[PDB]
């Protein structure tokens, strides 16, 4: 639980699959948030344990 | 009432052993019907009557001069007042049948009333003045299971052998009924119901629940 | 939602947790009479699952 | 939410005209209707909702109420005159023998619970299928109790025969009572005394012993009965009971089984003191069974430098009770033999416990 | 006391096993039978009844 709420809460994830998509400096890319998530979920459910 | 125990007191003694073969069995019979018959004469007399004081430190007590009329005596134990109070209430016939007070009650009594309830004659009759059996019926009772335990024993082998098909046949399925008893309640020992492996019918149940 | 983290002490699976296997069962209840009877019943069957 | 297109469920002819009841078949026609049809782990819980309504609703399920219910239950009775027939080999051998069995024993501690409130022993009385088999079963356990070698328990079954016979002398504690017997050789009395010898437990001593004591209402000694069966072998067994002073449920029991056997006739008297080792015993404690649990005045001044008691106990009431019956016999015979060689020990008791003057009204005047 | 459903299956098993496995004569329990027929209890009390009968006749 320390080493994960310590975590930058701005964590996004630049994947080798946007290429595809061409995203700009000015819109959002896809898939954007997903080490966030994938944390958020860890810590939730480590504090939903009881 | 009887308090209960938490070890056996007696023991069947079975009688399905061929008496032919064992000996001597109808003799232990014999003895523990006469043991049984030794001790209804002992408790008997452990409830025994006994007439040691109609007439005949704090036993002796003196009486008064006015209940010395209804005694014939002065001194003597309660027990001696309390009965020939009785008896003189009894002899003279004054108990209501058809207790009603006489002359000389009138004085014993200090009382005019010449009606009173007996309990309060007797009030103002107050006014005036073993470990080794223990050991021995548990050691008898820890051989008659033992015999008990052979004798099942015997039975077994003797029931297989006269029809040993039926016998065995009992043993597998006893054998498949019994091991799958066993078996039913190794899923919950707090290990393994904590580490998720046994919740991937324990889901239908929740369905059950659920509805509940 | 103040549900406890998991590093509060009430965190156990299971201390007193009871399974049917392990219900205890009516049994022939054992009766004491004096220490001079040889007659008396000396045993209580009300139904129970040995009796 | 509440659509026609969602569901088809309220067109227009049927949202609140459906009756409260319309659920399926009520809970007790399900049991009725579940327990004629052949489907095992079917009955097995038809038989466990009746066993429930047999001890938290019997007056639901009563057979007067319902006069289709012996019917069904005596299919599952009957099988263990066959399977009981067995049990002195390995009869249960699959996992269809034991389900019949349970299914048996289910049905026959439902008919002993049914058989306990009144207007519903009414029943089990009329059909013969049921006194017969609580003859056989008595007969078995007969068989077990004596000890011969036509019929052998097979211990290993010990386990499904000590709970029929639990429930078949429970069922005669309340069909003793509606019957009266007239004939010396009679089932039902032999068999009890046959049991009442062996049991060695407590439980079945006292219901044998209300059995044989509601046995023998509504007759008259002055003629051959079932009271002709018993002997001193027996008779100076009931009495010993009174020697126990541990409890005061075998003492009622002894006392009141007396009681019911000394009330008919005088002769049942002369017959009950003819030996030597029950006179002795009723001589030496129904004197001290009028203080029994009564709170002596306590006559311990004799060492040291009153309270009398006010009531007096159910046990004492029932042996002044037997005394006043004893005290009106004859003048001959020996209930005043007796009543007379006990004066100089009730008076004592009468000295000692004021409320046994009003009590023992009835057999002071006969003495 | 503090017999279970558990306790008592588990009990009948073991029952049911040691007669099953003495037929096949797997089971050795000659250290079971040398508590009953073997010490001197056979012996001994003998000789205590060999006494006893004299005692009782005088």
């Amino acid at each position: 639980i320390n080493e994960l709420e310590r975590l930058p809460a701005n964590l996004g994830t630049y994947s080798l699959d946007d290429c595809l998509e061409f995203i700009t400096k000015d819109d959002l890319s896809s898939r954007m948030d997903t080490f966030k998530i994938k944390a958020l979920v860890e810590l939730k459910s480590l504090k939903l344990l009881t | 009432n009887p308090v209960p125990v938490t070890y056996p007191t007696d023991a069947y003694i079975p009688t399905y052993l061929p008496d032919d073969k064992v000996s001597n069995l109808a003799d232990l019979k014999k003895l523990i019907e006469m043991d049984s018959r030794l001790d209804l004469y002992l408790t008997r007399r452990r409830l025994d009557t006994s007439i040691n004081l109609p007439t005949n430190d704090g036993g002796k007590v003196q009486y008064s001069p006015n209940l010395a009329t209804l005694i014939g005596m002065q001194t003597g134990s309660v027990n001696d007042a309390v009965y020939s109070i009785y008896k003189y209430i009894l002899i003279n016939n004054l108990f209501v049948t058809e207790v009603k007070l006489d002359s000389l009650l009138q004085k014993v009594l200090d009382t005019n009333a010449a009606h009173l309830p007996l309990m309060n004659v007797v009030q103002t009759v107050n006014k005036l003045v073993d470990a080794e059996d223990t050991a021995k019926l548990r050691e008898i009772t820890k051989l008659a299971l033992q015999l008990n335990s052979s004798a099942q024993k015997y039975q077994f082998f003797h029931e297989l052998s006269l029809h040993p098909r039926e016998t065995l046949t009992h043993y597998l399925w006893s054998s498949k009924q019994n091991e799958l008893v066993l078996q039913g309640d190794q899923y919950f020992n707090e290990d393994a119901a904590r580490t998720s492996d046994i919740y991937s019918s324990l889901m239908g149940n929740i369905s059950l629940l659920y509805s509940q | 939602s103040n549900i406890p983290d998991p590093t509060l002490p009430p965190t156990e699976m299971m201390t007193r947790f009871l399974h049917p296997n392990w219900y205890a069962l009516p049994t022939t209840v054992w009766l004491k009479y004096g220490n001079y009877n040889s007659w008396a019943p000396s045993f209580n069957e009300n139904g129970t699952v040995v009796d | 939410t509440k659509s026609i297109h969602y569901s088809l469920a309220n067109f227009n002819v049927f949202q609140s005209l459906p009756k409260e009841t319309a659920r399926g078949v009520d809970d007790l026609t399900r049991m009725e209707m579940a327990l004629l049809s052949g489907i095992p782990e079917e009955i097995k819980w038809s038989l466990k909702k009746y066993l429930t309504y047999s001890n938290k609703a019997p007056y639901m399920i009563s057979l007067r109420t319902l006069p289709d219910l012996l019917p069904l239950f005596k299919t599952f009775i009957l099988p263990l005159e066959r399977i009981v027939e067995g049990l002195n080999k390995s009869s249960i051998c699959d996992s269809k023998a034991m389900d019949s069995l349970q299914m048996g024993l289910n049905a026959l501690l439902i008919l002993r619970n049914l058989a306990q409130d009144t207007d519903s022993v009414q029943i089990l009385v009329k059909d013969r299928e049921i006194k017969s088999f609580i003859l056989f079963i008595l007969k078995k356990f007969q068989c077990v109790a004596t000890g011969d070698n036509k019929w052998q328990l097979y211990e290993g079954n010990a386990t499904f025969f000590n709970e029929l016979t639990h429930y078949t002398l429970d069922l005669m504690e309340a069909i003793s009572s509606y019957i009266a017997p007239a004939m010396k050789d009679d089932h039902y009395f032999q068999t009890l005394v046959s049991i009442l010898n062996y049991t060695k437990d407590r439980y079945m001593v006292i219901s044998i012993l209300r059995s044989l004591s509601r046995l023998l209402v509504r007759s008259k000694a002055n003629e051959e009965s079932a009271a002709d069966n018993l002997d001193h072998k027996t008779l100076s067994l009931i009495v010993s009971f009174l020697l126990l002073e541990c409890d005061s449920e075998l003492i009622i029991a002894s006392l009141d089984f007396l009681y019911q056997y000394i009330l008919p006739g005088s002769q049942r008297i002369t017959e009950l003191f003819k030996s030597k080792e029950c006179s002795l015993i009723l001589e030496a404690t129904l004197p001290n069974l009028l203080s029994y649990n009564i709170a002596t005045p306590d006559y311990h001044l004799l060492q040291k430098h009153v309270k009398f008691p006010q009531e007096l106990s159910d046990v004492s009431k029932v042996a002044c009770t037997f005394l006043c019956l004893l005290s009106n016999d004859t003048d001959d015979g020996a209930g005043s033999a007796f009543c007379q060689r006990i004066r100089p020990l009730v008076l004592h008791k009468l000295a000692d416990i004021p409320p046994l003057t009003l009590a023992l009204s009835e057999y002071m005047e006969n003495t | 006391n503090n017999v279970t459903l558990k306790n008592l299956t588990a009990f009948q098993l073991l029952s049911q096993r040691e007669n099953i496995c003495e037929l096949l004569n797997l089971v050795e329990s000659t250290e079971r039978h040398n508590s009953i027929i073997n010490p001197e209890r056979q012996r001994m009390s003998l000789e205590e009844m060999k006494k006893m009968l004299d005692a009782l006749k005088n």
